C-alpha cells in the first residue's frame, strides 16, 4: 500500500509518501487508526482519504496494493 | 505538451486555452484567470506555495467539465491550475469556456471557478516575513 | 501601440489587455472574447466585414469603462474592438475586466459586451457566396 | 463641414465623406432635409446624427466647421 500526504500533514511527518506492505485488504476506519496510533501529532487534522483517485468513506475497503491519500480541505483556486 | 484540463508548474500560457475551445460554432470566448493577491493581511504577503494532488485533481477537472457539458450543452471547457511557488500577479488558475451564445459561457466559467474551489485536491501556503500557514476552506 | 480602448484593425493580441489590468490588488481578470461564427445562416458565411466610426468608437468604449468604474468600483477595464475583413473564428471584440474579487469582474464584463451592442458605432457586414449585407440592431 | 458617412449609407452613397461650404451655422433638421433633397436614395434610411464625435438632435446646430457623421443602426460586439 503507497500511502501519500499532502500539504500541512506533509510538512507535519516531513515525508510525502511512504509503503505500508500489506498482507490483506484494510478498512479505511482501520487504516486511519494506524496513521493515528503512529502518528499521534496528525491525530486532530482534518481531511478525507481518497484511495485510488477516488474519494472513499471510512467503511470502505483499502487493498494491499491500493495508493492511499490524504487529502486536507482544499484550498485551490 | 498542453491537455484540457491539466496541473502545470511553469507559468501558465494563456493562449492556448482559448484556442482549444473554439471552433466555428462559437461565438463566445469566456477567460477566467485568479491571480496572487498582495496585501490581504496586514503583513506582506512574499509569495505563495500550491500544491496538488495531481492525478486526483486533473480527474475532478475533468469531472467539472462533464458537469459543464450536463448542464450546458454546446459549451467546450479547458481548465488549468498552477502549483509550485507563485509571486504576486502570478495566474494560479485559469478557465476557458466557449459558447454558440455568451450567457452559457459566462455561468458555465463561474460555475467552474466555485466547482475548483470545492472539489478539486489542490493547496494554497501563504508565505510571509517569518511564517508561512497552509489555507483552508 | 495599445491603447486602454482602442479599435484595431491587425488580428486581436490578447495578452496586452489581461496584463493592462493586472495590479497586486486584484484577485480576478474575465477575458470576453466575441468572435465570428459560421452556420448561423443556411447559406455558408464566407468572412465579415467590420466598420467603426472609430474616434467616436474609442470615446464610446472609454464612457462604458467610466459607467463600469461607477459601478463596480475597484474594477479596471480594456476593450478593444477589430474592424476590417475577419475571418471565421476571428476575434471581433475582447473585453477585459480586472477586480479583487471575480464577482465584479463577471458582472461588469457582462455588462460592457451588452452596452458595446447598444451605443458604440460600430457595424457588421455579412458577406456570402454571391451576397452580402449590412446588420442593424 | 465635414460629413462623414458609414455602412449600407456609405455603399449606397459610393463616398465615405464630404465637403459642404458653410457660411453659418446649420439645424440638424436641416442638415437632414439638404441631405435627403441631394440623395433621395437613402430618405428612408435610419441613423442617427452625431457632430463632433457627440449624438445630437435634430434641434440641435451645426457650426459651418464641425464633422457631422450619419450614424445608422449599430452592430458590433
Amino acid at each position: 500500500m503507497k500511502v501519500l500526504y499532502f500539504a500541512e500533514i506533509k510538512d507535519i511527518l516531513q515525508k510525502a509518501q511512504e509503503d505500508i506492505v500489506l498482507e490483506q485488504a484494510l478498512t479505511v476506519q482501520q487504516f486511519e487508526d494506524l496513521l493515528f496510533e503512529r502518528y499521534p501529532q496528525i491525530n486532530n487534522k482534518k481531511f478525507q482519504v481518497a484511495v485510488n483517485e477516488e474519494f472513499v468513506q471510512k467503511s470502505d475497503f483499502i487493498q494491499p496494493n491500493d495508493t492511499v491519500a490524504l487529502i486536507p480541505p482544499v484550498s485551490g483556486g | 505538451h498542453m491537455k484540457q484540463f491539466e496541473i502545470v508548474i511553469e507559468p501558465i500560457q494563456t493562449e492556448q486555452y482559448r484556442e482549444f475551445t473554439i471552433n466555428e460554432y462559437q461565438g463566445a470566448v469566456v477567460v477566467f484567470t485568479g491571480h496572487v493577491r498582495e496585501w490581504t493581511k496586514g503583513v506582506k504577503t512574499e509569495y505563495l506555495e500550491y500544491e496538488a494532488y495531481i492525478p486526483m485533481a486533473e480527474k475532478k477537472l475533468a469531472q467539472i467539465g462533464d458537469e459543464i457539458n450536463e448542464k450546458w450543452p454546446g459549451t467546450i471547457t479547458s481548465i488549468v491550475h498552477r502549483i509550485g511557488p507563485l509571486q504576486i500577479s502570478d495566474i494560479a488558475v485559469l478557465i476557458a469556456v466557449s459558447s454558440p451564445h455568451r450567457k452559457d459561457a459566462y455561468r458555465a466559467n463561474e460555475y467552474a471557478i466555485e466547482r475548483i474551489k470545492e472539489i478539486v485536491p489542490i493547496w494554497k501556503k501563504e508565505i510571509w516575513e517569518d511564517g508561512s500557514k497552509w489555507q483552508g476552506h
